DNA sequence: CTGCATCCGAGAGCTGAGGGAACCCAACCAT
DNA sequence: ATGGTTGGGTATAATGGGAGTCGTCTCGGATGCAG
């Protein structure tokens, strides 16, 4: 079996059709309605698609194997495996071409674009409108001779092929003016109410009476309808001849005697354009045959034709009549376009769209471009373009289409079923018309159906009316809405599966588990590794064999006690994958040890919460079984949990304390601070202690003493050592918060009991005492963001181990002393501070003049109103402040206080809210109302108060709830974009390089201000210097990995003006193919260290950037900005930029202004809205690209103002400044990939010597390498532009047919690839998993792959050999 | 463009209806062509409906698509025959046109007929298509020489064929016409029982009331096997995501632990 | 002759769980 | 040799259908306007 390494996509011949059916289906029944049994020649006969039952004709003669490829004589049915019944196609043979709907209506139109004709008329040809001319024949229309592909409609075929020949009906008994057998002109009247408007002849038709004259007398004969006139006009007659034909014998008209006769009274007046020529014998052309001029007729050739037309020989008259026709060829429907694809010879279009694309026109040569685009696919790919018409129609086998008994014994069936029943019974009801034939309308009507019926069939819902299922308004389901959409094969089964071995629970707190383990039910593990507990109850004796083993497990009552322990050494070693949705980034799967518990949750350890955004209200989380070992050391090495411990999107700390942890780590390490001594002096130490005895002084105030402040702690209290200091604290001599005086690693420190107690856990955690002590802040209380650079730094010296056990130590004594410290929230612990009630007063003072200013006309509405709005504003900040400054003079343990100040939970917004006062509120319009809510949550609110915050939060809520979905599409877009970006190689050997800036240009321009400490990280660390930078006698060599120390020591240069700007490689500057390389990338922020080749750092900076998207950034600004910005839209609030450089001259009507750019060479103008801001002055200088207007940029103006490296720098910062707005954290290596996809594509403007087309858009990497082949070459290089575009387009020009079309517009792009024949040579990430091979990424490259590992002994045995 | 109702409905306006002396006409033309055809099929020696559909080719033309090569060989092996004997052939060309022009102007009888059958599982168009193909096989039965109108005969036969498509393919189960027959007086019986006794009739009383011959075991049969399948793809729940047969399990296929 | 400018139509909007209407008559292949 | 299934036939006159749906946003062909 040869590996499968690409996959092609292509049109398919009738031909090839024929050949993939194993018979064709002629009858639309399913199966019988007696026996269920498929029916003969069906939907699901045996015949065509193979047998119900394994080895097994229909009619049982054979029911054995050994009879591989045998045919029952009897019933036809091969003997072989059932299961070829979802293999083998079947084929529909149409009795006309039908057109397939995707070559029709995905815009632009193939077949229109190859054919010429646009689509209205393709339209009006295909479903039988319009004629088309095929070799006109030397046919007039209207005076202008026919030509090819030109359309006739209905009326002008009608009368190009027959003629024209208009009856007048002549009103009851009224003889007319006109003889029968005499041309009339046009205009010339036939009756007292009747005028001709054609030339030609008249012909009677029926007269309603007889003269026959006899030898003289006239008589008269009365001829009804239901009687015929024989003779004809001006014809002698003879006794005993009949004239008047009837019915009934009696009835008949003899002619008396001899006589003329004549006929009168004619029903009606046929006028013809045509010729007539009398005979006298034999004729040669009969009716319904077409002559041309001088043809022999009659008379043995002494009459002759002298006009084209068709002849009918009058016998009545015995006169030949040809009447002015055509013997055209026009042709409706599929049938005249698959004619029209035929003739075409693709050669001489190209050659004749290469010549019109040297028009100067733009237009012209676009259009050319376009029709040579699909011209040239097709001449590439081989296929042939009438395959775009179809003439078999492919039979999808059986089972994929199933007609089912269900449980309850009714049946269940596909809507494919019913489709093609329609197209079968439409197909045989025109075959049948055809054979009896039928008139030209019904055959049309028959044939408009069959196209609907083969659209309907290939796509349903596209043109016109989706068909049904009668009693029902749904529409049935197509192959194409199998294939496409959020339930379409793709997404539903190709891209994601369900999976065995699995479950699911309820998730609850797991506080005594270490960080790599995880509570697992015992049922649960039962269920999951039930194979490998059946293979262990086999080694023991629990059960004789497996199926004892698997009996015994079935009834929950039949199980004992040693399977448990079966079950223990089952599971020994062996990790789960627990998940929960929805997983935004990889950590939301994690592996872990499971230890067997009871009852039905799953247990999980704290500190992995915030990776997964689980909470413990109800969560569920699912468990996964990895099987082989390969994947149990890809799950045990790289997803264990205690391995994966920094972000990968920004390397910070991700499992590190939080909630309860910091909150008792901060209580034992917060000092008290007393008054009642208040900066007292003292003389002596003696005096203080004595004080202190009395009662005068606490034990923690801070006095002076000798010229030195203290405290009678530090004085009365001095320890030898950490442990006399703890036995103190055990016999309630002082507390943990109290400053005492303790020596400890030789030094004599003033600190706290509690200090020290952390100090000796950290140092016990990680079995090192000094670098312990070199990791601690001893002066501070332990918060969120001193713990979290605690963890980084424990990382970083010593490893994950290490972090891990220091980790589980924080997390066990956090809890241990939360729950001891007296934590509670009560009513009285929401502090209102006094000066709220004087910041009233003086708010309701300041309104009242507001009023009176709007009273004596000194202010107007707008004025008014937002004066109010910044004046309750201000008293709202006064509120905050003043609460905080409260909670930390007067209440600096208060649980709100301290909740917010370590960090674990709650901002100050929301305790003003509980405490000072709610404030200003929007209305749904979004104006803020005047009044604001002036009471707190604790002091309770007004039921007005209630329901006008109800708007506010409302609002919030639905922004969360269309934000998710937004969030979920741009993450999904990102991934489609990114996914085959991996680290290929250890370094490209490129040059080229990026300079982060130090500094930026202030909003005021006054000068170049520092950036700030976060955004210099976010750019700078782990990066590789590209060139040496020597920086306060600091020699950073080229190749060096920034460390964070590294990235400080810059930004302490940067502040003495010892550098501007740092050069370093990015991935915006990398060459190597479908990726980047291990130098242009950096760090791997989750390790610290060089990031290993064979990382999908692709699906790592789109789960990065898609993440806090999530709702962490609101919603121009927030998450639509950041979408915009990745489409590449053009803004709607869009600034006015300089294209060219130049100084400024601001020149300004009292009607308009505008802004002239003059240069040295050339002066620009720029018209722009008066009441627009410009950023720009008189006499100022701007660069090429500049702004002169506030607003976005658009991105398009300023790649061409620019260049390309200016628009990834802008677009780097503006999506930056988003994620920055909301704090959230992110290198700028995942948008920097992200757009260096976006800015993967060029333009041709000249192709020099190539193949290529003015304004072919192409891959820049191809470019380049055409390019340096034509130079080696020796020819004329490809000129082209660089070109910008968002991330859906794209995704949607990559050159893999598979996942554009798994991502999006399926059928175009399945309708692309088909007509190019592309082949797909699976190098991203999408085409291996859909396929289910091994992803080009971790353990599947091919840079590690091949390794082997052997020992020494055979080794040396092998070395011997 | 679209809406193919109101395209063939146009079609078939732009053709002018028939008066009685137009009609009766048409029809004797082609009982005269009929007859023609049979006595040049005597005269010749050959099959009758070979020459028949010679003379439809040559009137329908090269436009519509036995081969061109055949029919021109009979074509000139029928012009050889001399005068007197010959008229025959022309009757016979004459008479096919008269059948088409008979077919083309009686079409609009055919749509009249079929707008009350729809709402039987055939569309409207299919209903017009069969009743067309009624007409047909009316105008080629017709006899004129009764003096009847032929809407009265072509009502008939118009008729048969819709109710023929209809019990035919209206199912995905095809089930005989007198099975179908029987369903459809199952039915009728049943809501008249229905009707009289004011609530759902019992499968005893449904027995009675058929007749001799019908128990309640049998009208549980014919309900049984007048059951229509299901969709595999209908929607359950609210949101578009569960089809039902999602809910369906493969039993054919052995397990894992069966293969085991 | 070109160009831009509204205009129309076509293709999208997070995951996971649970959710179920005529009747008759006669010849002819199948079982 | 029996039931189940299938093809053919009916003669006053009949002559162009019917349900439906108006609370979304963004982007790329295209007909229309001007110069
Ligand atoms: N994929 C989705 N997950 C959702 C959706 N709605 C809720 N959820 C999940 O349930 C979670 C509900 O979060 P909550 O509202 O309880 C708030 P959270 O714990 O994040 O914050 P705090 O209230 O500050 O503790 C949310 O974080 C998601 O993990 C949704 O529409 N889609
Ligand atoms: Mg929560
Ligand atoms: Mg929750
Ligand atoms: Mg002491
Ligand atoms: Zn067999
Ligand atoms: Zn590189």
């Amino acid at each position: 079996k040869k590996e499968v390494r690409k996959v092609r996509i292509a049109l398919a011949s009738p031909e090839k059709i024929r050949s993939w059916s194993y018979g064709e289906v002629e009858k639309p029944e399913t199966i019988n309605y007696r026996t269920l049994k498929p029916e003969r020649d069906g939907l699901f006969d045996e015949r065509i698609f193979g047998p119900i039952k394994d080895y097994e004709c229909a009619c049982g003669k054979y029911k054995r194997q050994r009879f591989e490829g045998k045919v029952c004589e009897r019933c036809g049915v091969e003997v072989t495996k059932s299961i070829v019944r979802r293999y083998r196609m079947g084929h529909i043979e149409l009795a006309t071409p039908a057109a397939h709907i995707w070559f029709v209506k995905d815009v632009p139109s193939k077949i229109g674009t190859l054919l010429d004709l646009s689509a209205t008329e393709l339209e009006q040809v295909l479903y039988f409108s319009k004629y088309i001319v095929l070799d006109p024949k030397g046919a007039i229309l209207n005076g202008v001779p026919v030509e090819k592909r030109q359309l006739l409609t209905d009326e002008e075929y009608r009368e190009l092929r027959y003629g024209k020949q208009e009856t007048y009906p002549l009103p009851p008994g009224v003889d007319a003016l006109v003889k029968d057998g005499e041309e009339v002109v046009k205009g010339q009247e036939l009756a007292p109410g009747v005028v001709s408007r054609l030339d030609g002849v008249a012909l009677y038709r029926f007269p309603r009476r007889v003269r026959v004259e006899y030898v003289t007398e006239p008589k008269d004969y009365r001829v009804q309808p239901h009687m015929n006139v024989v003779v004809p006009e001006g014809a002698r007659v003879e006794a005993g001849d009949k004239i008047v034909a009837a019915i009934d014998p009696e009835e008949e008209v003899i002619a008396e005697a001899e006589g003329v006769v004549h006929l009168h009274e004619p029903a009606s007046i046929l006028v013809v354009k045509a010729r007539v020529y009398p005979f006298e014998d034999d004729v040669e052309v009969s009716t319904g045959d077409r002559v041309a001029p001088g043809d022999v007729l009659a008379d043995g050739g002494k009459v002759k034709s002298d006009v084209y037309g068709r002849v009918e020989v009058d016998l009545v008259r015995n006169v030949v009549r040809v009447v002015e026709s055509y013997d055209i060829d026009a042709r409706m429907g599929a049938e005249a376009i698959q004619q029209l694809l035929k003739e075409l010879d693709l050669e001489a279009l190209e050659k004749e769209l290469l010549e019109e694309m040297k028009h100067p026109s733009r237009a012209r040569r676009a259009k050319a471009r376009k029709r040579l685009e699909v011209v040239r696919a097709f001449l590439d790919s081989g296929n042939r373009p009438e395959w775009m018409i179809l003439e078999a129609v492919p039979v999808l086998p059986p089972d994929l289409r199933p007609m089912v008994q269900v449980d309850g014994g009714r049946f269940a069936t596909s809507d494919l079923n019913d489709l093609y029943r329609r197209l079968i019974n439409r197909n045989n009801r025109l075959k049948k018309l055809l054979a009896q034939g039928a008139p030209e309308i019904i055959i049309r009507n028959e044939k408009r159906m069959l196209q609907e019926a083969v659209d309907a069939l290939l796509d349903n819902g596209r043109r016109g009316a989706p068909v049904t299922n009668p009693g029902s308004d749904r529409p049935l389901r197509s192959l194409t809405d199998i294939l496409s959409g959020k339930q379409g094969r793709f997404r539903q089964n190709l891209l994601g599966k369900r999976v065995d071995y699995s479950g699911r629970s309820v998730i609850v707190v797991g506080p005594q588990l270490k960080l790599h383990q995880c509570g697992l039910p015992k049922r649960m593990a039962l269920e999951l590794f039930k194979p490998f507990l059946l293979k262990k109850m086999e080694e023991k004796g629990i059960a004789p064999n497996v199926k004892a083993a698997r009996r015994m497990l079935e009834r929950q009552r039949d199980i004992k006690d040693e399977v448990w322990d079966a079950l223990e050494e089952v599971i020994h070693g062996k990790v789960v994958l627990l998940n929960r949705a929805p997983t935004l980034h990889r950590l939301g799967i994690q592996a872990f040890q499971p230890v067997l518990v009871e009852g039905q949750s799953i247990q999980l350890h704290p500190l992995v919460c915030e990776a997964f955004n689980a909470d413990f209200d109800g969560d569920q989380m699912a468990v996964h079984v990895p099987l082989s070992s390969f994947a149990q050391a890809e799950a045990r090495i790289q997803m264990l949990s205690a391995h994966n411990l920094l972000s990968p999107a920004s390397g910070e700390p991700l499992a590190k304390p939080s909630r309860d942890i910091i909150l008792g780590l901060y209580y034992i390490t917060q000092v008290r601070k007393e008054k009642k001594g208040a900066g007292l002096e003292f003389a002596t130490p003696e005096e203080a202690l004595a004080a202190h005895e009395r009662g005068e002084v606490a034990l923690n105030a801070p006095i002076k003493v000798a010229g030195r402040e203290t405290s009678v702690g530090r004085l009365k209290y001095v320890f030898a050592n950490p442990d006399e200091a703890l036995l103190a604290v055990a016999h309630g001599i002082v507390d943990l918060q109290d400053v005492v005086t303790v020596r400890y690693m030789g030094k004599r420190l003033e600190t706290s009991p509690g200090r020290i107690l952390f100090a000796r856990i950290v140092a016990e955690a990680v079995e090192d005492e000094k670098v312990a002590w070199e990791l601690i802040q001893l002066d501070v209380p332990q918060e969120k963001n001193s713990l979290k650079d605690l963890v980084y730094q424990a990382f970083l010296r010593l490893g994950m181990e290490k972090t891990a056990r220091l980790l589980d130590a924080l997390k066990y004594y956090g809890f241990t002393f939360s729950t001891t410290s007296g934590i509670t929230i009560g009513i009285d612990d929401a502090v209102i501070p006094e000066e709220k009630k004087q910041y009233l007063e003086e708010a309701d003072r300041k309104l009242l003049q507001i009023e009176q200013a709007y009273e004596m006309g000194f202010l107007t509405d707008r004025e008014r109103y937002d004066q109010i709005l910044q004046l309750w504003t201000e008293t709202t900040e006064k509120v905050t402040q003043a609460v905080f400054k409260n909670f930390e003079e007067n209440y600096p343990f208060n649980p709100l206080y301290v909740m917010a100040q370590s960090g674990a939970r709650g901002n100050p917004q929301q305790i003003r809210q509980l405490c000072g006062l709610r404030g200003l509120m929007q209305k749904p319009s979004g104006e803020t109302f005047e009044v604001p809510v002036r009471s707190s949550f604790r002091e309770g609110l007004t039921v007005l108060e209630y329901f006008i915050s109800s708007h506010g939060a409302r609002k919030g809520g639905a922004d969360t709830a269309l934000r998710t979905a937004d969030s979920g599409y741009l993450t999904r877009k990102l991934v489609d974009v990114t996914h085959e970006i991996v680290v290929r190689e250890a370094d490209c050997g490129t040059t080229n390089y990026i300079s982060v800036p130090l500094f930026q240009p202030d909003e005021v321009t006054r000068s170049l201000r520092l950036r700030k400490r976060a955004d210099i990280e976010a750019g700078l660390y782990g990066r590789v210097l590209a060139r040496e930078v020597e920086v306060l006698g600091v020699r950073l060599e080229e190749g060096r990995y920034l460390s964070m120390d590294d990235v400080h020591l810059l930004i302490k240069a940067a502040e003495a003006g010892e550098i501007q700007e740092v050069p370093v490689r990015s991935p915006l500057t990398c060459q190597t193919r479908y990726g980047v390389c291990q130098k242009c990338y950096g760090y791997d922020l989750s390790m610290a260290r060089p990031v290993s080749i064979g990382e999908a750092v692709g699906i790592v900076a789109a789960q990065s950037i898609g993440e806090p998207g999530t709702q962490l950034t609101m919603r121009t600004q927030g998450l639509p900005r950041v979408i915009e910005l990745f489409e590449a839209r053009r803004p709607k609030a869009k600034a006015v930029i300089s294209e060219i450089d130049g100084v400024v001259r601001i020149e300004e009507t009292e009607e308009k202004l505008s802004v002239f750019v003059e240069s040295e060479g050339f002066s620009k103008e720029y018209k722009l809205p008066k009441e627009a801001r410009l950023l720009v002055k008189d006499g100022d200088y701007v660069e090429a690209g500049q702004p002169l207007t506030r607003g976005a940029i658009d991105p398009h103006q300023l790649l061409e103002a620019k260049g390309p490296e200016a628009v990834e720098r802008y677009l780097v910062e503006e999506i930056q400044k988003v994620y920055r707005a909301q704090g959230v954290k992110l290198h700028d290596k995942h948008i920097e990939i992200v757009v260096r996809q976006m800015m993967k594509y060029v333009e041709v403007t000249d192709p020099g010597d190539s193949r290529l087309l003015e304004g072919q858009v192409l891959e820049k990497w191809d470019v380049e390498a055409l390019n340096e082949r034509l130079i080696a070459e020796g020819k004329t290089p490809v000129a082209w532009k660089p070109l910008l575009m968002g991330v859906t387009k794209s995704a949607l020009s990559t050159k893999s047919w598979l996942s554009a079309a798994s991502f999006q517009n399926t059928t175009h792009v399945l309708t692309e690839a088909a007509i190019a024949g592309k082949k797909d040579e699976l190098i991203g990430l999408k085409e291996n998993v859909i396929l289910g091979r091994l992803i080009p990424a971790g353990t599947g490259s091919d840079f590690v792959r091949f390794t082997q590992v052997v020992d020494q002994k055979t080794l040396k045995a092998i070395e011997e050999a | 463009t679209s809406d193919p109702v109101r395209q063939y409905l146009h079609e078939i306006g732009q053709v002018p209806l028939l008066t009685l002396e137009e009609e009766v006409e048409l029809a004797r033309k082609v009982e005269e062509g009929m007859e023609a055809i049979k006595k040049l099929s005597e005269i010749t020696g050959l099959d009758p409906d070979l020459i028949r559909e010679v003379v439809r080719a040559k009137i329908l033309g090269s436009a519509r698509v036995l081969d061109p090569k055949t029919v021109e060989e009979i074509d000139q092996k029928l012009k050889s025959l001399p005068k007197e004997h010959k008229r025959y052939l022309h009757i016979a060309r004459e008479g096919e046109a008269a059948r088409q022009h008979l077919i083309e102007a009686n079409l609009r009888l055919v749509v009249s007929i079929a707008k009350k059958y729809t709402g039987r599982g055939l569309s409207f168009l299919d209903l017009i298509q069969e009743g067309n193909q009624g007409l047909i096989r009316a105008v080629e039965k017709f006899e004129y020489k009764r003096r009847f109108k032929f809407s009265t005969y072509a009502t008939w036969w118009i008729r048969q064929a819709i109710n023929r498509a209809i019990a035919d393919q209206a199912r995905t189960i095809r089930i005989p016409v007198h099975m179908v027959e029987t369903i459809n007086k199952l039915s009728r019986t049943a809501r008249q029982l229905q009707q009289e006794l004011g609530r759902e009739p019992t499968y005893e009383e449904i027995a009675e009331a058929m007749g001799p011959g019908w128990d309640a075991k049998r009208v549980e049969e014919t309900l049984k096997i007048a059951q229509e399948p299901v969709s595999l793809e209908t929607p359950i729940g609210d949101e578009k995501d569960s089809f039902y047969g999602d809910f369906i399990p493969d039993e054919h296929l052995p397990s894992p632990v069966d293969a085991a």
